[PDB]
């Protein structure tokens, strides 16, 4: 547990360190788009590279699935005219086992498993 | 799901069957650059069958080791081949003498390494304990054998590897 | 009548000799993605001849099993090869020790599966009971062996399969 | 005189090594469409030498039979392979049991036929008496073994054929 | 770091498997120009296993030597082949005699040399002590064997080499 | 120095593995023209090892001979066979 | 939008396949003016297929290099052709000698340059390390081959280029 | 220079004996075909995991006048979509 | 700077691929005027690859020579063609004989020259040692082959050239 008292998705240490690993990689790849134009090529470049990166994490099993959203649906001209560029990553991180419950049932002689359980 | 094969190389790559070197302290640095090929050793533990009724179940037998066979490039003044034979000469004297030193003298340590695809980095390293050269191979010299460099096999015995 | 061959694949297809995986719980998930090849086991029941007059008639003998041999891709940090040898080390200690654990400790369960041509679906699944690695193969490393990924054979003993 | 070869095919043709089928009642219709290959059996009567003075003359020994080995295509749900092993399981139980039925139970009859080049017509038919599967072959599954359908050999013992 | 391979040839080159000659004083100068091929000898010291508990450690056995086999071009008047057989005739008489000289008579010394890639210079030289020709090979003459020069193998026994 | 190979053929040439004939008086002239191939015989004198201490030295054993195998063209009336 | 092609030549022009020269220090200045044609080298890294299930993914194999073949104008006194052969004569002696110098002696450095369309300016320059002439081409002289200047190909081996 | 400097990550050109992990030297690429209105894209395939297996020679020659310099390059691919 | 090409012909001109003659003393003066074409010989020294780690470096192999093929005009009384065949007849008798002379007899010396553009002056001259005619070409005579003079190829073997 991280030190949070309010609930939040970034509660467990593994989720925190996952989003650190992503932010500290994509937050480097994106540096190469500073002082570019916000043209169609810049957008497709940043979509393809970061998708290629997250596909690696998806295969190794850090995230169940992800989407990269980066086009005219958010880089509207009202963003362009103030020298800004935007992208959104939707990421669902892996669960984990935390609580293990084992039941032992001390059944009788007779009373066989072909009747109770039925293989 | 084809990207799943990336789990087969979390470490960064497949191992490569040619990115290796052999070190044998007795023979100096230059042997490590002259050794062409060497099998990273086998580990053999032969099964024992235990019969019950008319079926058999297996149990672990007792560990054994096969010999270790390398292949060497030879230079124009035979600085390796004369050294390997002069090593074997301690195990049992070559020529007209009938002599050979104690096992503590002719046994030597050796090391096999495999590098990462960054040539700086060693990723696996096995020591082999108590080498000595049981058989130094022939060189099959022949006037029709043109356009090859001279190579020979050598078969060391070993006591164990780690 | 040539359409009759469709009776050979009522189930939807021929089985394919490459749509398979091997699971060995002891070695984690990643082994299943590193195992290149594995024969789905033989089942052998050797005949006994019974003679009468000058002819012979056959009767069923007693079941036996051959070893099970897989082939593995190795990664750059030997996460499989070090694990297989460290498993064998329980059957009889590698190196300078003279020790080995009880059979209940070094035996393991393993499972072979073959998938349908829809990659979601498992159509045949055999458990193999009481694996242990009798022989971990050499890796034949060589400076002329360029343009291959490193592979080795491993030969497990088995008690039975189901 | 070259037309004389027509005496070699008064019956209408040469026999063809592929116009055949195998029937095994125990396994239903579908086995006959899944059986890829099967040798029409050998008939062996080994000679006995009788010596006189310093020469030898031969006399008929006592008849024997070799095993009968077929090859099978396997479907995606193993409807043959599970049936052949479940047949062998009567000869000696596969898995953890130590049991097997009487010979009258696990023996079966089988029939090999060869057709004329008119696919309607059967021209030769041999029954084989008392099959049972002594050895069900491995399937050598491998990720490099792409572009083949799955096949395996099976080796039946036989008592006689007619 | 690829230039490191130059350490494999500080001496100036790799040895070449064809820059060699054989001298046998008994047979004059001309034999050295007629000898086509000759393996530079093996050196064999077979291991002895010593068991302790359930492991085995190796110790040096006792040196042995294999035969030495050369190959020869033959000239139109058989000046070599008649000489080799006339040498063997001292070890045990060819033809109708039953005789052979003392070992001091039919044993001879021989020398193998390998040259540098400057043809003036000898870089390795082994004497072989106590040759004699145990087997002079057949010449497989045949009217279909056109477009080759005549060659035969000869297998000398040896006592040691230095 | 490459001309030195001429010492290998002072006699005038290398011997050729096809310029041969076999004569067998019992079978007349015609056999010599029908014999296709014949190995010029081996001469074998098998070594005997004599042990001293832990080394072995060789001495001449006793001469033996292998069989001699020829190959023949056969004519339409089997006059050879 | 057709003016967009100007982005293909921000540097000022397309490169031209004829504005080049070759320098080989061993042969003096004049070789650079006599070399007619030379391919700026290939860079080859052959793929390795790694199979998974029934698909294959590619990984980088190990780099190799092809030979480098130039074409030369020859002058009336053969100042190039005699020099190239006299260079090759160090690798293995032409004529009646059987000799050749160490690799450090007959290997040489060479440089390929391509100029800008201002003839003053060099824009790309590759060194080639360890040339030597593996094959000096024939000159196909013929009384019908009138109205051409004499040219021949030469094929150097190379170790690498940078 | 850029294509060769890309290939140099797959296996180092020159005197080094080195090369990066597959995740580093693989790249994505895209092929498009336009409508006859030059504004509009009608088909678009991504190609996954390019890398340059072979960068072609440039056959330079003093007789090869009146052409612009061109070379072939052969990428390996894992799949396309 | 275009005048720089004059450095390519300090000697006074480019060599010309037609200002040549061939002399073969065995055949008299007239052969030199009847020889139409002849390649000034190749010089071939095939490379040997030496592998280190996963790269390869080249070293000089051993020199070899290809055959030398000329083309000849034939005169109305075949004074060349009858002489070339009568030369070959010494290497192995044409017709019904089975004979051929020693190599010292049928080998001959030959010389190729190239002249300056002043027809008085010889600027390059190679001797070829040990010619003999391995193949005298067919003359493809034909009633439709009108308006050509008769020519044929001849392919000599050679031992070396200088």
């Amino acid at each position: 547990k991280t030190a949070t008292t309010v609930p939040t998705p970034f509660d467990r240490i593994n989720v925190r360190r996952l989003f650190n690993m992503l932010k500290n990689n994509i937050g480097d790849s994106s540096k190469w788009q500073l002082f570019e134009l916000n043209d169609n090529f810049t957008r497709s470049s940043f979509r393809m590279e970061t998708s290629q990166y997250l596909a690696g994490i998806k295969a190794l099993g850090g995230v169940y699935d992800f989407r990269v959203v980066c086009d005219t649906t958010n880089n509207t001209p009202a963003v362009i005219d103030r020298n800004e560029f935007v992208a959104s990553f939707y990421i669902k991180p892996a669960r984990s086992i935390n609580y293990i419950t084992l039941n032992f049932v001390a059944t009788a002689t007779g009373a066989d498993f072909d009747e109770l359980i039925g293989p | 799901e084809l990207t799943d094969i990336t789990r087969a190389f979390e470490s960064g790559d497949f191992a490569r069957p040619n990115l290796f070197e052999v070190e044998i302290p007795y023979l100096g640095r230059n042997f490590s650059f002259k050794c062409k090929a060497a099998p990273m050793p086998a580990g053999i533990v032969e099964k024992v069958p235990v019969g019950y009724m008319n079926r058999k179940i297996n149990v672990a037998g007792d560990r054994t080791y096969d010999d270790w066979t390398v292949t060497i490039y030879n230079d124009d003044k035979h600085e390796v081949r004369k050294a390997i034979i002069a090593w074997q000469a301690q195990a049992h004297a070559q020529g007209n003498d009938i002599s050979g030193m104690t096992p503590a003298d002719y046994k030597k340590v050796a090391t096999v390494r495999q590098f990462s695809r960054d040539g700086k980095t060693i990723t696996n390293e096995h020591t082999i304990t108590g080498l000595w050269p049981t058989n130094v191979g022939e060189v099959q010299m022949d006037w029709d054998s043109n356009n090859e460099v001279e190579t020979f096999e050598t078969t060391f015995a070993i006591d164990w590897w780690e």
